[PDB]
């Protein structure tokens, strides 16, 4: 009696590798926050009047 | 300061109050002038010098 792995084996199937799409996490990103846009002005009427 | 009370007469009273303050100056490109926290414009480059 001999084991099943003692004889050479050939794959009769046509392998098809399937790599699922990895999960992705999106982080917040802004070129200029609303605070930066407000600060872009040279003068602010609110602060000047205050 | 105001003048003392003298009947049916106009009087002029001068008041001089020296004031010194620390203000945050701001400037934008080409940086040829800058403003102050009080809203006053200064037509001189912040980097002007000899
Ligand atoms: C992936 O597919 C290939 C054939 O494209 C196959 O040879 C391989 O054994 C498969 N599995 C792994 C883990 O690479």
């Amino acid at each position: 009696q001999l084991s099943r792995a003692d004889i050479t084996t050939v794959s009769t199937f046509i392998d098809l590798n399937i790599t699922m799409l990895e999960d992705h996490e999106f982080v917040p990103l802004e070129v200029y926050t609303r605070h930066e846009i407000k600060d872009s002005g040279l003068l602010d009427y609110t602060e000047v009047q205050r | 300061y105001n003048p003392s009370r003298v009947e049916a007469f106009h009087r002029y009273g001068t008041t001089v109050n020296c004031i010194v303050e620390e203000v945050d100056a701001r400037s934008v490109y080409p940086y040829d002038e800058f403003v102050l926290a009080t809203g006053d414009f200064v037509y001189m480059s912040p980097f002007y010098g000899y």
